[PDB]
C-alpha cells in the first residue's frame, strides 16, 4: 500500500530471524506444516530463511486442547543455526500413499543429509521412521535423528550406523517438543565452526529453558551404552546436548562425528568425480580422479579433519589396471578406486583421581 | 528503421542475436508434424542461421519446432532443415549433408521413415523423444520402450524441458544442441553426455533409482540438473545393446569415418579398375585414419593396433569382381569407449 | 638386444611430450617450466660448537606456461580478465609426461591452487618470421610428483 | 508507466549514453564498411561503456553483467544489408533503481 | 588435404601483419610489445598453517612502439610535445593481428587511456646502413583482448 | 579448488578499497587512519598480595584523512573554516571496506560525531614529482565497527 | 606441523582488551586489513611438555 | 650407463622439378595463392612404376606438402638445355607402402 | 672404470634437501628431464685411498 | 675450538634473573625461538689464563 515516497513508520512488528549457511547439514523437517497456497501440499519446498516461512506456509495457525507445533520447532531450528531447511507437509499419520512416496521424492532433490521429522505425536513419527528405514543402508548418506520415548530406540531403525536418537522431549514457553529440530540446528552450527569432525555434544540450546525429564547419570549409565544422547541441563550452562553416539555398537562406527566425516567426504569426492563421467576409460583418466581425489584428502588433513602426522598416515587413494581392477572391468566400462582414511575419537571420559599425599 | 540519412540512427526495438560457432559433423533435420497451422507451406526448408530464421518466423511461438531451433541456434548451431514428417526419407536421399534426423516432438511417423533410410543406409543418427507425461516408476520399462526402433541408429532422452519463455522444448533438441558443443570442442568421438547446455531446464527431477531401471536394453538416456555442471544430459547409450554398437560416442564416430571416406573415394569413381588406382585409395584412406588417430579418435598406440585397410586382386575381390566395375576395399578401425561407471571403495585402514 | 618394452622401464623419460590438465579441461602449452619444491633455512648456533641446521617453511611456486595464440576464443585471458580484488577461478594444474600417443602418464607434477598473476602479449615486430606466444604466470602453493 | 521506463534517472541514463556513443561513432562515418571498421567501431562503445560501469553508472558486479556490444556479419546483419551501406550494432546495459519506499516496523518485544 | 580455409581456423597467428589504430588514424609501425596483464600478490599467513594467497590490483601497463622516420611530418613528436603539466591528450590504442589484405581483424589488443612518457631519436653513425627508427613508450591504465 | 564464492567467506581483506561517506557525501581520499579504540587501565594493590586490574574510560579518537587538491571548491576546507570559537557541524564519518564494483559493503568502521582540528596543505618543491596532497584530523568521540 | 603435538606452551591467567587498533587504509598498498590488539594480564608461565 | 634413445621425426624437406611447358604453369598457381599462412596443402604420391604404367611397385606417401620455393631456370644464351622449375616442399611425414 | 675401488672421494656429513627443480619442458627440444636437488650440510671431508 | 683450553674468562660473582622475555611469535618469520634473560650482580672479574 506504499504510494507515498517517504518513510513508512509500523509498529507492531515481529523481530526478525537470521539464517546460516551450511553444506553439510541440511534437514527434511516432515511435520504437519499447513501451507498458504495449496499447490505445495504433497512436495517438498525448500526454505531458505524464516522469511520464506512465513510467505509460502501459515506461521501464526490459531490452535483449538491440541495445539500446532510445527512452526514453533522451525523457529527453535534457526534460532540453533539456520539453514537451506527443506519441508514436507505431511498432515495425518496413516496415509501411506504419501509415506510410500516419500523416499523417491527425497533422491529427486540433491542435497538432503540430515532427516529429523520434528513432530510430537508418538505414532507419527513410527511411521515416517519406518518409511524412511529402506533408504538409511543404500549409501545415499542421509543422516536420522530419530528421538526416544521412554528411553530406548523406536525399533524402526534399531542398530545402523545412520541414526542417532535423542531421548528427552524439550519444553518451549508449556508445549513439549521432540529435540529433533534444534539438535538439527546445532548440526550446522558446528559444522561451520569446527567442521564435520567435531562432536556436536556440547553445544548450549539457545531458546528453550527446561527439559520435560530431568535425567540423571545412574539411567544415563544404562542408556549411554546404546545411542541414546540425552539432553542435560547444567546449572551453570543451561541446556546441552550430551553424548555423540550412533545406533552401531561397533568399533568403527560408534561416534557421530566418525560417521558424518565418512559421510561428508563421500558427498564431496562424489560431486567432485561426476566431471570425469563418461570420459575415455584409459590410464590418463585414472590419474585426473587419483588427483582430484588425492586433492581433497589433503586439505582435509591440513585443516584437521583426519587423524594423521604423516599424510601418509592419514589417507591413501589406489588405481590402476593391476591393481583394484581386471581388464574384464574396464571393458564394461566401470573404474574401481579404493579411498581410505583415518578419523579422531573425542575423549568422553574425564578420569581425575585426586590425592594429598605429596 | 528506414536509412535516408547518413548520421548515426538510434532505435529501442526488441531484437536477439546468436553466433554460429557450428561443427561439420552435426547437420540435422528437425521433423515436424503435418497437422501444424502456423508453418510456411514450404515442405523442406533451409535456415543457415538465427537471422534467416527469424525472417520466416518473425514472432515467438510456443509450437515443437519453434523452441528446438531457438534451443539449436543459441549454442552455436549450422544450417539445418525443417522437413515435415512426411517427407523426411525424401530429404535425407536429396540433400546430402544431413547427419541427425531430430524428432522435434514427433512420432510414429519420424519412426517409420527413420527405418526406411537406415534400411537404405545413409548413415544418420536418430534422435527421439521420451513421453510428455511423467513416467511412474511401477512402469514395466519393456512397455514403455516398445514404440521405439531396435536399430542401433537412435537414442531416446526422455526428461522434457520447460524453456526459461515458459516454453516446453522437447528433450531430443536438448540432446542435439549437447552433440553441436562436444563435437566442436571434443570430437565426434566423445560422449555428449557432460556437456552443459544452457537456458532450458528439465520438467521432472529423475533420480539415480529410476534411470537405473532403464540403463539397459533400450536406452532411455536420462536428462538431469547437477549442482556444478547444470543441467546436463546423462547416458550415452543407443537403441542396441550390443557388444558392437551400444554407445553414441562409438556409433557416430563410424558414421564421420564413413562419410568422409566416401567424400574423399567420389573423387576416385569412374578412374580405370587397376592396380595403381587401389595403391592410391588405400592411401587415401591410411592418410586420413592415421590424422585421425593422433589427434585421439582411434584406439591403439600404434598405427598397427589402431586401424588396417587392405585392397589385392586375390584379397579382398576377385577377378569376376573386376569385369563387373568393383573395387572391394575393406577396413576396420578401433574406437574408444567411455568410463560410464566410477565406483569409489571407501575403508577405515591404512 | 634391448626389447623396447625394457626402454619403457629403465630408460629415461624426455621433455617433449607433455599434456597439461588445466583444472578440468586439457589446453595445448608449448613450454611449461618453474614447477619447483623449494625450503627456507633455519640455523642456530651456540658458543660450544653446537650448528642446528633445519629446513625453514617452503614457499609458493611460481609456474609459467606459453601457448600460442589461435584465432578462436582466449581461454587465459577469460580467466585472468575474471579477478575481482580477491576473486579467481582457481584450478588444478596437471602437468604429465605421456607417451607418444598420449593415452597413459609416465610421471606427472601436480600443482594445487593456482591463479594466474601475469599475461604478457606477444612481441610484435614486422621482420620475424615467428608466432603469436603468450606467456602466463601462476600462483600456487603445492606442488606434488605422482609416479605412476 | 512501464516497468523499464518509470523513472527519471534510468531513462536520461539511457539518453545520455546514446548521445555520447553517437558523438564518437560520427568520425566512424564514410569510413570503409568492413570487418575491421566494424571492430573499430565495437572497441570504441565498449570503452565508453566500461568506464560508465566502474564509475557506478551500470547495474552490474562483473562489467559482463552489466553490458555487451555485437557487431558481425553472421551476427546482427545480412550480407544485403552491408551492399546497401550501413551496420547494425546492438548495445544494451542494466541500470539500477532507486530506493523510494523506506518502511520501518517498529516493536518493543526482544 | 588441410583446405587452407581450415587453416584459418586452427592454426595459429604470426606476428608480422598488424595494424596499428592510433586513436582516431592508422600508423605504421615496425615493432610494438609491452601489451601486459600483471597483477600482484596479497599473502596472510597464521600460525595454523593456512595461508591465503590472493591477487593484488593490477598495475599499468607500458607499451613501447617504434616506427621508422619519414620525410613528411612527424606525428609522434607533435603528441608529445602537446604536454602541459598535466595535459596531454589521451588515445585508444587497438594492435590488431590481421589478414594478408589488411581488412579483416583475427585477434585484438586494446589499450584504454595511452599517453607518451619518451620518444627517442635514431641512432646517427657514419658507418651504419640502417633505417632511423624513432621508439616511443606509453602508459595506460587497462589492456584488453578481444578475439574475432 | 577454491571457487571464488568461497574466497567471499573464508579469505582477508584487503586494504586498498574503501569508501568514506563523509556526513551525507561520499568523499574520494587516498588514506584513512587512527581508527583505533582505546581504554586506559585503573589498578589496585594491596599488602596482602591482591592486584586489581580494570579496564579504565575509553578515550577520544584521533582520525587522519587524506586527499589530493582538485580544480573545484575544496570541501574540506569550507568545513574547517566555519568555526566561531566553538561550533563546529560535527559530522558522522563511515569507512567501508567495499568490493571491486563498489556494490558491497564487506566490514565498515563507523564514527560518531567528528569535527575538524588540523588541516596541512601540501609541501611545495620544484624538484618533486608528487600530488598535492592535503592531509585533515579530525577528534571524534567513539569509533564502532559493524560487520555485514 | 600437523598440529598434534604441544611442544612448549605459555599461559596467561587472566587477559582482557586493553586496545583494538584498525588497519591504516591506503589506496596504494598491497596488504591485509590486520587488527592488532593488546591485553593487560596479571601473570605469565611456561609448561614444557 | 650411456642411455641412446630416438628423438622426435622432423619435416621432410622434398624436392620436384620438372620442365617448362607453352600452357599453364600449374606449379606456379599453387605457390601464388599464398595469404600469409594460408595453402591448399597437398598429398603427394610418388609410385616407382612398371614400364607400360599399369603396375605400382613400391611408392613413397607424403602427408600435407605445401610449396615453400620455386626457382625459375637460368637463362644462357651459350646454352642448349630446358627450362627446369625446381619446387621444395615442406611437408609432416613420409610413409612407405610396398605392393 | 670398473667401478669398484676409489681413488679419491669427497665425504658429506650431514645433509638434507632444501630444493628441487622440475624439468624445463619445452615441445621443440630433444633433451631428458633432469631434477636438479641441492644439499645443505656442515661439514666437507676429503678421504684419498 | 675443541673445548679443552680456557684462554679468558669472566667471573660474575651473585647473579640473579630479573627477566626472561619469551620469543615474538610470527607465522612469516623464519627463526628460533630465542629466550632472553638480564640478571642481576656485583662484580665482574677478569681472570687470564
Amino acid at each position: 500500500v506504499t504510494s507515498v515516497p517517504g518513510v513508512y513508520i509500523e509498529e507492531d512488528a515481529s523481530p526478525a530471524m537470521s539464517v546460516s549457511a551450511s553444506a553439510t547439514a541440511v534437514p527434511l523437517f516432515v511435520a504437519r506444516f499447513t501451507p498458504l497456497k495449496p499447490e505445495l501440499a504433497g512436495v517438498i519446498t525448500r526454505i531458505g530463511s524464516w522469511l520464506d516461512y512465513t510467505i509460502l506456509f501459515d506461521s501464526n495457525v490459531p490452535s483449538s486442547v491440541v495445539d500446532p507445533t510445527a512452526s514453533v520447532a522451525l523457529r527453535l531450528y534457526f534460532q540453533n543455526g539456520g539453514g537451506p531447511c527443506y519441508l514436507y507437509p505431511l498432515e495425518k499419520a496413516d496415509d501411506n500413499g504419501p509415506l510410500a512416496a516419500l523416499p523417491d521424492l527425497i533422491d529427486e532433490v540433491g542435497e538432503i543429509t540430515l532427516l529429523a521429522s520434528p513432530d510430537p505425536d508418538e505414532t507419527y513419527r513410527t511411521a515416517v521412521y519406518g518409511a524412511l528405514a529402506a533408504s538409511l543402508d543404500q549409501h545415499k548418506g542421509y543422516f536420522l535423528l530419530a528421538d526416544s520415548v521412554n528411553g530406548d530406540a523406536p525399533s524402526a531403525v534399531g542398530g545402523s550406523a545412520q541414526v542417532a536418537v535423542y531421548y528427552p522431549n524439550v519444553e518451549v514457553p508449556p508445549l513439549s517438543l521432540p529435540p529433533s529440530a534444534l539438535i538439527a540446528g546445532v548440526y550446522g552450527k558446528t559444522d561451520g565452526e569446527r567442521g564435520v569432525w567435531k562432536a556436536p555434544a556440547n553445544v548450549v540450546l539457545n531458546g528453550v529453558s527446561d527439559v520435560s525429564v530431568r535425567v540423571t547419570n545412574e539411567q544415563q549409565a544404562e542408556l549411554n551404552p546404546k545411542g541414546i544422547n540425552v539432553i542435560r541441563h547444567f546449572s551453570d550452562r543451561g541446556l546441552v546436548v550430551w553424548g555423540s553416539r550412533t545406533q552401531k555398537d561397533d568399533d568403527d562406527w560408534r561416534y557421530i562425528p566418525v560417521r558424518r566425516l565418512f559421510d561428508a567426504a563421500e558427498r564431496d569426492i562424489k560431486k567432485a568425480l561426476q566431471p570425469m563421467v563418461f570420459e575415455p576409460n584409459s590410464q590418463l583418466t585414472w590419474k585426473r580422479v587419483q588427483t582430484a581425489i588425492d586433492n581433497y584428502l589433503y586439505r582435509l588433513w591440513q585443516q584437521g579433519a583426519l587423524a594423521g602426522n604423516k599424510a601418509e598416515e592419514a589417507y591413501f587413494v589406489r588405481v590402476g589396471k593391476g591393481i583394484t581392477m581386471t581388464q574384464d572391468e574396464i571393458n564394461q566400462g566401470k573404474m574401481i578406486i579404493q579411498v581410505g582414511m583415518a578419523a579422531v575419537r573425542p575423549a568422553e571420559f574425564i578420569i581425575l583421581k585426586f590425592t594429598q599425599d605429596m | 528503421v528506414t536509412t535516408t540519412y547518413p548520421g548515426v540512427y538510434l532505435s529501442e526495438d526488441a531484437v536477439s542475436s546468436f553466433s554460429v560457432n557450428s561443427a561439420a559433423t552435426a547437420v540435422p533435420l528437425f521433423a515436424y508434424d503435418s497437422e501444424n497451422t502456423n508453418t510456411i507451406n514450404k515442405p523442406i526448408q533451409v535456415f543457415r542461421n538465427w537471422a534467416e530464421f527469424t525472417v520466416e518466423y518473425p514472432t515467438p511461438l510456443e509450437d515443437a519446432f519453434y523452441t528446438s531451433l531457438s534451443l539449436w541456434f543459441m549454442h552455436g548451431g549450422g544450417k539445418c532443415y525443417l522437413v515435415n514428417e512426411a517427407n523426411i526419407a525424401d530429404a535425407v536421399a536429396q540433400y546430402d549433408d544431413i547427419t541427425l534426423i531430430v524428432a522435434a516432438g514427433t512420432d510414429t511417423t519420424t519412426y517409420t521413415a527413420f527405418t526406411t533410410v537406415v534400411g537404405q543406409g545413409y548413415r544418420i543418427f536418430g534422435l527421439f523423444d521420451g513421453p510428455k507425461e511423467k513416467i511412474a516408476g511401477t512402469a514395466k520399462p519393456d512397455e514403455v520402450m516398445e514404440e521405439y526402433p531396435t536399430s542401433p541408429f537412435g537414442a531416446v532422452f526422455y526428461p522434457w524441458g520447460t524453456l526459461a519463455s515458459g516454453a516446453a522444448v522437447p528433450p531430443s533438441a536438448i540432446a542435439a544442441a549437447s552433440i553441436t558443443q562436444t563435437d566442436r570442442t571434443r570430437g565426434v568421438w566423445k560422449a555428449p553426455a557432460n556437456q552443459a547446455v544452457n537456458g532450458v531446464t528439465p520438467a521432472f527431477a529423475v533420480s539415480d533409482d529410476f534411470q537405473g531401471k532403464y540403463n539397459q536394453g533400450k536406452a532411455l538416456n536420462m536428462i538431469r540438473t547437477f549442482s556444478g555442471q547444470g543441467t546436463v544430459v546423462w547416458g550415452a547409450r543407443t537403441l542396441e545393446d550390443s557388444d558392437n554398437w551400444r554407445y553414441i560416442p562409438v556409433r557416430r564416430l563410424f558414421n564421420a569415418v564413413e562419410r568422409d571416406i566416401q567424400k574423399s573415394l567420389n573423387k576416385l569413381v569412374f578412374e580405370p579398375n587397376s592396380q595403381p588406382t587401389w595403391q592410391r585409395v588405400k592411401a587415401a584412406v591410411d592418410s586420413y585414419l592415421h590424422s585421425l588417430w593422433q589427434q585421439g579418435a582411434l584406439a591403439g598406440n600404434t598405427p598397427a593396433d589402431a586401424w588396417f585397410v587392405q585392397v589385392g586382386k586375390d584379397l579382398t575381390m576377385t577377378q569376376e569382381e573386376i569385369n563387373q566395375g568393383k573395387m572391394i576395399i575393406k577396413i576396420g578401425l578401433a574406437a574408444v569407449r567411455p568410463a560410464e561407471f566410477i565406483i569409489l571403495q571407501f575403508s577405515q585402514d591404512i | 638386444a634391448i626389447t623396447a618394452d625394457d626402454i619403457a622401464v629403465q630408460y629415461p623419460i624426455p621433455t617433449y611430450r607433455f599434456i597439461v590438465t588445466l583444472g578440468d579441461e586439457q589446453v595445448p602449452f608449448t613450454s611449461a617450466s618453474g614447477l619447483d619444491i623449494n625450503f627456507d633455512t633455519i640455523e642456530y648456533r651456540d658458543g660450544t660448537g653446537n650448528w642446528f641446521k633445519m629446513p625453514g617453511q617452503r614457499q609458493a611456486p611460481n609456474i609459467t606456461l606459453s601457448k600460442g595464440v589461435f584465432p578462436g576464443k582466449n581461454a587465459m585471458y577469460e580467466w585472468i580478465n575474471a579477478i575481482q580484488l580477491n576473486q579467481v577461478e582457481k584450478k588444478d594444474i596437471m602437468i604429465s609426461l605421456t607417451n607418444e600417443a598420449g593415452t597413459e602418464v609416465l610421471v606427472s607434477w601436480n600443482v594445487s591452487n593456482a591463479f594466474p598473476t601475469s599475461l604478457t602479449s606477444p612481441s610484435f615486430d614486422a621482420t620475424s618470421n615467428e608466432i603469436a606466444v603468450q606467456q602466463i604466470t601462476l600462483m600456487a602453493d603445492r606442488v606434488t610428483i605422482q609416479t605412476a
